[PDB]
RNA sequence: AUCGAGAGGAUG
């Protein structure tokens, strides 16, 4: 119901995205995909300061795993950029700090999922900082098991990120990506034997669209239109809002642009 | 500095699809004309040609040597064609064994062309601007 | 007539196995071995030991 | 003198060859500015092709054979059958002046 | 109980030692040229003297400790399989599970071994399912760049 | 550490080559690259 | 031999070493780490003061930066601690021991170093990362490759030096060999399997990738080249836009075998002025043959030209292929259902045409080639009946193979492999080889324990009949390791002879130079030629052109 | 039925219980 | 490298963004170029290739055990039956573009091993520093910081280039340069220097 | 141990403008603009949607070398209409279809069930 | 050593999935195949991330202090 | 630091 790309979808649940984007140039899907994959920005631990450590891992191998774990990165655009805020160092305005104390109870396993974290920082009243579980069981990821006489204590100051600067900070997942079904623009050369026909399967994308018709001869002027993609979140930021803050921040970082260029104009000619 | 340099109704008698499939080498020969028959490379993807078939052909030149080729826009501008199929080429070289005959050699940026007969004395020139125009 | 053999033996050793030198190459050396008198072995006992340079 | 006419001897067959008269004026049909030219062009072309007094051609040239030597180690000699010695064997034998040789050969004309 | 029997290299001089327990003494039908085979299997020499006194374990057995860990090495080039077994020596992940309560100087370990997704019959014994030495990685084979 | 606990050592007509009389005893492709090839051997 | 002839030395570098699609060839790519070790004495001039005081202020950290001042009275101001490190008056005369820039001589060789092209100068271009990177067309003269080759790295540290290093060393100068008249460095693996792709027939390029190609190449004249077709839908030709990597006043003719100035299929390969005219670009023509593009546009153009030449063909081919495509699957080695059967049935015709020659030896009718055993015509016999066997059934493979083959396809480029390899993995692998002869008898009068005695056939004596596909069988297994075996052994031990051989060559001839008199001669004075090479010529500006004043017709020669 | 001879998988079962006894330093430790 | 002597190094490092891609949304961990195949010659590496895939999909294990009843037809009946290219071709885009890729793709897992030898322990370079004892010359190893070696075989190399100076200085200005005091006579080394 | 930080692939050091612009001297009315902290997400997308502007006689973008984050956009027009203007008057239409894009998505997303 | 959170290529979370997995098998009756399909894990990327995974976990805690 | 041994990397 406007006068531009024409979105339509078919099917869409907690965590995944199906839908044909029609009528638009390439060269901006594509851009779509990739801006998704790794220019939004989240909130996921940066920073990890160890008490004491008994455990069978070693020190840094704990830290790397926390980065990775999935936390809530809903009102994260009001959370000024750890690199920004005029506070010396970290703050609560500029990061969720998160607390971790286990020890080995019983003379069975202790398991130690990530339930067992704790905000400590004034949220200021925002959804951020949560870590996410979607374990039936009701237990998020799995960060370390221990024994018996074996401590844990941690300390997490989780920051503003890009997956552009790591992929802790991806909330992509995997991107599915398709045009042209049966290939009508000629855009590939089919490898083969015998029957090109039978030594490639059809994608479900066939189904949308008609066949060639062997008796037609090759159309010359088409361009790429109508693109058949399917987008799966990680979890930190719901799956509508990472399609939503994509086309944002590629329109954003598009106009710092249009700007910038405009800010040098009036800066020669003028004074 | 235009004008045409060759013209003709040919008839195609061989399309040789040599283990290609964006392109054909065609043999046809001319009509009232008796001595005279061309060797010529067609991409058949854009415009099909079956055996047995007619097609006119003309060279011409018309509308610091290349002035940077700019885009169509030819609703606006007027054209030089009102043919199904156009391609520019160069000549490398004019054959000339016994004869009473002649021949042509044109190389457009990869598909070849050799003519043959002899009214062309005055005609085609050892040059580099040369066009080729074909319809029906 | 010996510098002559030595060469075409030199060369059909090259050449045997799809190489190429250019002449200018072997006939020099095929030349070293050959203005001492006779036939001068590439060890101590053909070149060198002729009163060239101790420190050499 | 006699020297210097000697080793131009072979490239000179060449040139008279290419340069005669019933060539430049039939198969490549040269004006008068354009052979001075072509005339004036090869003299300088040669005397760029002359040997610089200074190139080491002792290194040069055992370099030149040690190379290839060094990529002679395959088979060596797998038409089949020789028979005779090949490779950097007979290489060995060439070079030590060797007077017990594996595979001595008369050929009759 | 009198099954099998410790042959060494120059008693290995008196015998006939038989290779596949199976195919070598069952009957004849025969085959070869005979219709009908697998097109795509493999071509094997046949059983054509028949008076065997022996049969060989398995002939993977012909294989080392570092060898078989390639898999299908019949299918390479010879000289590529002694390649890899200088490799596999010199591959990183777990030496022995007591790695952090030993003091020897310089130790690599794997962050994240697996076990292989194509294995030998002979990795089994070798307990390499148990302590890895690799990862399995999604691999492209193309051009793409240059780098 | 399980390739060195079985490695076969020689000193100084052909005894590098892999001789028939090996099969089963010695391993084909276990073996040195350079150096001292084929001297060494692995069970 | 160790001390006075070869010694250790400063002021030099080594690691690992990997390609560089995007950079120059006579270029090197060194970390900053060693550009931030390595130093070069330089002298305050009036004419750098202000570039120098700024580096010594910059400091031995960030990268444009200097460690050490040296003074009048040859003091040693070490830039890392000291007072006065922040101040500092530079005047004229002291030194500044600045770390490496970009563009500066470097010699950069790799072991064993046994040519001239061993040991090239290189122009520095400073880069992140710690591996030393350079141009893919400069592998041929080092025999390098990225598999974990080390190189090494030297830095002069006097003008007279680092002269002559760029006017004698200099990588471009090197590009015809003085070993074989000819070019020692080339268009080779990708980009050579891609610039025959984009120049057959078939391939057409269209406008958005035409422009940004045409942009990739540099100092390109800024003029789009009229399009080949200009009908329904404007296109050009592959070897359209190439044709814009190469010079102009460029000519070049072949004429391979069915060549007609038509060529049915792309035979052969014409170039004119600045274009090309028809043909298919790959080995013979771009490769470092001796007729090859290369060394035309050297002897032509200049050196300078050629080298920025190499960049320019690399930018485009990649450029397009990266946005194309190229792989090989097992797909690649398959063949024919048809063609397999027909395989097999041509190995069972060889392996009985050996049962007669046997079945005949045997009843003593074989008579004897003069001057040969009785055993020794059958063994010869028999040798070549199987590897007869095998070319006929490997030249069945590659008639069978489609030209959308991608192992095929690299072969008809010439980026890697032969005719032997694809009858190895497809159809058979052959007969197997130690000292000359077939498989010995290790065990009396057998092969294997798993056969009878008194045996010659095919199987038992080491003819692997099944492919690389097919796999082998566990006594072929086997044998074919006997065989491969040999390699490794000679490479190991033979070496050590091929090297001492090129110790004695270099030490006898060694001091041979040419004189001001251009004889050639020694230490002694001793004269070895009279004129070097008979004719004293350069081994470089030379090439193998044809005198046709020999063949011809006794009258032919007349007309 | 305990006659039927050994085949292909059976001649596997075999080499473990080889290995279950001299495991892989026999030689050494013997 | 792998598991069948294909070794190397790594050229470069992309994003997920800058990747090829399978409609599927598939990146590949790492890309080999298809040139190291024919001239070495290892078709086990394309099987294991081909054999792992199917394993990873029909969450079963991998019999890639020597000598077997085992057929690159047999595997590819199997890959076919999973919505598959039966010899493991798979239609890519291009990661800059997004525009279909013109030739399909050989693309699957494939066991990589990690062997030692990593740069940052090869790299070294030096510019003066540790001598010796006897020779005055620079030590050996880098792990006393020391020079590399300019072996006699190329100092050859330098003479044919006959860069003469530059040879002069690789055996003064650096390594080796000393003074000494000679006789007008006889010539030895005798001279009592009392300089000052 | 020489890997140069991550935050250098979208951040800029000192004296670093965003755009320098800079006249072709090769062929008259054109203009090569050098985009810094930018790749293929950017660069791609100006190209195309300046490819549409049927008074632009040419326009492509490249990559110099993939350690840095940079490309070089290439831009001839029409005699008498400066490039910037061709370049302002693309980045809107972009602008357009995403703005546009966005209310298209949501109108659908509301309506969806799950 | 200790199951990954996120497959290396894809990033689809599978560190919570570990348990869930083992109980699929020894309580449920089921084949490494089909449990991996009851998990979520329908790309193959992750599939081999759980399928190939070895759990030295397990044996590093049997040591004492 | 010096002398002595062994293992490995690059040409296969
Ligand atoms: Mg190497
Ligand atoms: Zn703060
Ligand atoms: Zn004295
Ligand atoms: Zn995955």
């Amino acid at each position: 119901s406007e006068e531009g790309p024409q979105v339509k979808i078919r099917e869409a649940s907690k965590d995944n995205v199906d839908f044909i984007l029609s009528n638009v140039d390439l060269a901006m899907a594509n851009s779509l995909r990739r801006v998704m994959i790794a220019e939004i920005p989240t909130l996921a631990i940066d920073s990890v300061e160890v008490e004491t450590n008994t455990t069978v891992l070693a020190d840094e191998f704990i830290a790397h795993r926390l980065g990775l774990i999935p936390l809530q990165s809903m009102d994260i655009e009001q959370l000024e950029y750890s690199r920004d805020c005029f506070c010396e160092d970290h703050c609560d305005k500029c990061s969720v700090v998160l607390t971790l104390q286990a020890f080995g109870e019983s003379e069975s396993t202790t398991n130690v999922y990530s339930k067992d974290l704790v905000i400590v920082s004034n949220l200021m009243g925002r959804n951020i900082g949560h870590p996410i579980i979607q374990d039936k069981e009701g237990n998020g990821v799995l960060i370390c098991k221990l024994r018996k006489g074996q401590e844990l204590k941690l300390t997490c100051v989780a920051k503003k990120g890009i997956a552009k600067e790591h992929a802790k900070w991806g909330p992509a997942a995997a991107i599915e990506f398709e045009y042209d079904p049966w290939n009508k623009l000629k855009h590939t050369d089919y490898w083969y034997e015998q029957d090109s026909a039978k030594e490639w399967p059809q994608s479900k994308n066939c189904e949308y669209e008609d066949p060639p018709n062997e008796g037609d001869p090759f159309d010359y002027k088409a361009q790429a239109d109508t693109f058949y993609m399917n987008v799966e979140s990680v979890g930190s930021i719901p799956v509508d809002q990472v399609v939503v803050r994509g086309i944002d921040t590629l329109q954003k970082k598009v106009a710092s642009i249009l700007l910038a260029l405009t800010q040098m104009d009036q800066d020669k000619v003028n004074f | 500095m235009s004008n045409t340099l060759f013209d003709d109704i040919f008839q195609v008698s061989e399309v040789d699809p040599g283990r290609y499939n964006k392109v054909c080498r065609i043999e046809a020969a001319s009509t009232t004309q008796d001595q005279c028959k061309l060797t010529l490379d067609i991409n058949v993807e854009l415009f099909p040609v079956a055996a047995q078939d007619s097609l006119t052909v003309t060279i011409a030149s018309s509308l610091s040597a290349t002035r940077s080729w700019r885009p169509p826009q030819a609703g606006d501008r007027s054209l030089a064609d009102d043919y199904d199929y156009v391609m520019y080429g160069t000549a490398y070289k004019f054959e000339e064994v016994s004869k009473d005959l002649i021949a042509v050699y044109y190389s457009f940026g990869g598909l070849l062309m050799r003519l043959e007969g002899n009214y062309r004395n005055l005609n085609n020139l050892k040059q580099e601007n040369a066009y080729l125009l074909i319809r029906r | 007539a010996g510098r002559a053999a030595l060469y075409k033996e030199v060369y059909n050793v090259i050449a045997s196995d799809g190489s190429y030198v250019n002449y200018r190459h072997m006939a020099l050396l095929v030349d070293v071995m050959t203005t001492q008198g006779g036939l001068t072995s590439v060890t101590r006992h053909g070149f060198n030991r002729s009163n060239t340079g101790a420190l050499m | 003198q006699n020297a210097q006419r000697d080793a131009v001897t072979l490239f000179c067959c060449l040139l008279r060859s290419r340069l005669a008269t019933r060539r430049v004026l039939q198969e490549y049909r040269l004006t008068k500015q354009a052979f001075d030219w072509v005339l004036s062009n090869i003299e300088a072309q040669f005397l760029r092709s002359v040997v610089h007094p200074g190139e080491m051609v002792g290194v040069l040239a055992a370099q030149s054979i040690g190379e290839p030597a060094t990529q002679m180690t395959l088979n060596t000699f797998h038409v089949a059958s020789k028979k005779v010695t090949s490779g950097v064997p007979r290489l060995k034998e060439i070079l030590n002046v060797a007077k017990n040789m594996k595979t001595p050969s008369l050929t009759v004309y | 109980e009198g099954l099998v029997e410790y042959i060494d290299a120059e008693e290995e001089e008196s015998i006939l030692i038989a290779m596949q327990p199976e195919d070598l003494e069952p009957a004849e039908a025969n085959e070869e040229n005979d219709l009908d085979v697998d097109p795509a299997k493999r071509i094997r020499v046949s059983h054509h003297a028949t008076t065997f006194t022996h049969c060989e374990i398995h002939p993977s057995m012909i294989l080392g400790v570092a060898a078989s860990i390639i898999p299908f090495p019949d299918h390479n080039q010879s000289p590529r399989n002694t390649y890899q077994s200088a490799m596999g020596k010199q591959a990183m992940g777990v030496f022995l599970t007591n790695y952090n309560v030993r003091m020897d100087t310089m130790a690599n370990i794997l962050y994240y071994p697996q076990k292989p997704l194509g294995t030998t019959r002979a990795m089994e014994y070798l307990k390499f399912r148990e302590l890895p030495a690799g990862q399995n990685a999604i691999v492209a084979i193309a051009c793409y760049s240059g780098y | 550490t399980l390739s060195h606990l079985r490695r076969t050592n020689t000193p100084i007509a052909k005894p590098r080559q892999l001789h028939n009389t090996h099969w089963g005893l010695v391993c084909p492709a276990e073996t040195p690259e350079g150096q001292a090839c084929g001297l060494v051997k692995n069970l | 031999r160790g001390n006075l002839m070869g010694k250790r030395v400063d002021f030099s570098a080594r690691t690992v070493i990997s390609g560089d699609p995007n950079l120059e060839l006579d270029q090197v790519g060194v970390p900053k780490s060693i550009a931030k070790t390595l130093t070069y004495p330089e002298v305050v001039t009036p004419y750098n003061i202000d570039r120098l005081t700024q580096l010594v202020r910059n400091g031995p950290n960030e990268h444009p930066g200097a460690k050490y001042v040296i003074r009048d009275s040859g003091d040693r101001i070490d830039l890392r601690y000291s007072k006065r490190a922040g101040d500092i008056q530079l005047q004229y005369g002291w030194k500044v021991e600045r770390h490496i820039m970009d563009n500066d001589p470097v010699l950069f060789n790799r072991q064993p170093s046994l040519h001239k092209m061993s040991m090239m100068a290189h122009r520095v271009k400073v880069i992140p990362y710690s591996t030393f990177r350079l141009n893919l067309s400069v592998t041929s003269p080092y025999n390098a490759d990225f598999d974990g080759d080390e190189m090494n790295l030297h830095v002069p540290q006097s003008e007279e030096t680092r002269a002559e290093l760029s006017q004698l060393c200099a990588v471009p100068l090197q590009i015809v060999s003085p070993q074989s008249n000819k070019p020692c460095m080339g268009i080779v693996q990708d980009t050579l399997c891609g610039i025959r792709k984009l120049t057959l027939r078939d391939t057409f390029i269209e406008l958005d990738q035409v422009l940004n190609m045409l942009y990739w190449v540099p100092d390109w004249d800024g003029v789009i080249p009229t399009p080949a077709i200009i009908k329904p839908k404007p296109l050009w030709s592959g070897k359209q836009i190439l044709s814009v990597a190469i010079p102009n006043g460029i000519h070049l003719q072949r004429f391979d075998e069915g060549t007609t100035l038509l060529s049915p299929k792309d035979n052969g390969m014409l170039i004119i002025d600045g274009q090309i005219i028809f043909g298919v670009v790959e080995k013979k023509t771009v490769g470092s043959s001796n007729g090859g593009l290369i060394h035309v546009v050297t002897r032509e153009k200049g050196p300078q030209v050629c080298a920025k030449l190499f960049g320019n063909i690399q930018k485009v081919v990649n450029f397009w292929l990266l946005h194309n495509g190229f792989s090989t699957g097992i797909g690649d080695t398959i063949a024919d259902g048809p063609t397999m059967r027909e395989i097999t049935e041509t190995i069972a015709e060889a392996k009985k045409k050996v049962l007669d020659v046997t079945k005949e030896a045997q009843a003593n009718l074989l008579t004897a080639k003069h001057g040969m055993t009785l055993r020794e015509s059958f063994e010869d016999n028999v040798v070549r009946f199987l590897n007869e066997a095998r070319d006929k059934a490997g030249r069945l493979a590659e008639v069978n193979l489609k030209d959308l083959n991608n192992v095929k396809q690299m072969v008809m480029a010439g980026s890697k492999g032969s005719f032997i390899n694809i009858a190895q993995m497809s159809a058979c692998v052959g007969q197997q080889s130690v000292e000359g002869k077939r498989i010995a008898f290790g065990f009396v009068d057998r092969t294997l324990p798993h056969f009878s005695k008194d045996d010659y056939s095919p199987e038992s004596k080491g003819f692997v009949e099944n492919s690389y596909l097919r796999g082998l069988t566990p006594q072929e297994f086997f044998f074919h390791a006997m065989g491969g075996r040999e390699g490794l052994i000679d490479t190991a031990v033979k070496t050590a002879e091929t090297g001492y051989i090129q110790r004695r060559l270099v030490k006898a001839l060694e001091d041979i130079m040419v004189h001001y008199d251009n004889t050639t001669r020694n230490s002694l004075g001793n004269v070895i030629q009279f004129i070097y090479g008979e004719d004293g010529m350069d081994a470089a500006h030379i090439e193998k052109q044809s005198l046709d004043t020999i063949g011809g017709s006794d009258a032919a020669f007349e007309k | 039925d305990e006659s039927a001879p050994i085949t292909a998988e059976d001649s596997w079962a075999v080499i473990s219980a080889f290995f279950r006894e001299k495991g892989l330093v026999s030689q050494q430790l013997d | 490298a792998s598991r069948h002597g294909q070794k190397g190094t790594i050229g470069i490092t992309y994003r997920r963004e800058d990747m090829p891609f399978t409609a599927e949304g598939i990146v590949p961990d790492l890309i080999i170029n298809p040139h190291a195949i024919p001239s070495r010659m290892t078709v086990a590496h394309l099987i294991e290739c081909l054999l792992s895939k199917v394993a990873a999909l029909s969450g079963n294990e991998g019999d890639a055990s020597p000598f077997t009843d085992i057929t690159v037809e047999g595997i590819s009946k199997l890959l076919r039956e999973h919505g598959y290219q039966s010899r493991g071709f798979e239609v890519m885009y291009n990661g800059h573009t997004g525009k279909k890729l013109m030739a399909q793709i050989f693309f699957g897992p494939t066991y990589y091993q990690r062997l030692r030898h990593m740069v940052d322990d090869k790299i070294h370079a030096r510019a003066r520093g540790p001598m010796q004892v006897l020779t005055r010359q620079p030590v050996e190893g880098r792990s006393r910081d020391g020079g590399l070696r300019f072996g006699e075989m190329e100092r050859d190399c330098m003479i044919a280039h006959g860069a003469a100076s530059f040879l002069k200085e690789r055996l003064m200005e650096a390594s080796d340069a000393f003074r000494v005091h000679i006789c007008g006579i006889c010539g030895l080394m005798t001279v009592i220097a009392k300089l000052n | 141990m020489n890997a140069p930080d991550r935050f250098e692939l979208f951040l800029l050091g000192e004296g670093e403008s965003k755009l320098k612009i800079d006249p072709d001297t090769k062929a008259p009315n054109a203009v090569v603009i050098t985009f810094e902290k930018e790749d293929h997400t950017l660069g791609n997308l100006i190209r195309a949607e300046l490819l549409n502007d049927r008074k632009v006689l040419f326009a492509a973008y490249k990559v110099e070398h993939p350690f840095f984050a940079r490309f070089k956009l290439r831009i001839q027009t029409t005699e008498g209409y400066d490039p910037k203007d061709a370049l302002k008057n693309a980045c809107n239409s972009i602008i357009n279809k995403l703005g546009a894009l966005k209310t298209n998505f949501e109108t659908e997303w509301n309506l969806q069930t799950l | 050593m200790i199951v990954p959170v996120r497959c290396f290529s894809c990033g689809k979370v599978v560190g919570d999935k570990w348990e869930s997995y083992l109980n699929l098998l020894q309580e449920d009756e089921l084949d490494e195949g089909t449990a991996l399909s009851r998990l979520g894990l329908k790309r193959y990327c992750c599939r081999r991330m759980i399928l190939t995974h070895v759990d030295l976990i397990e044996k590093f805690l049997r040591y004492n202090p």
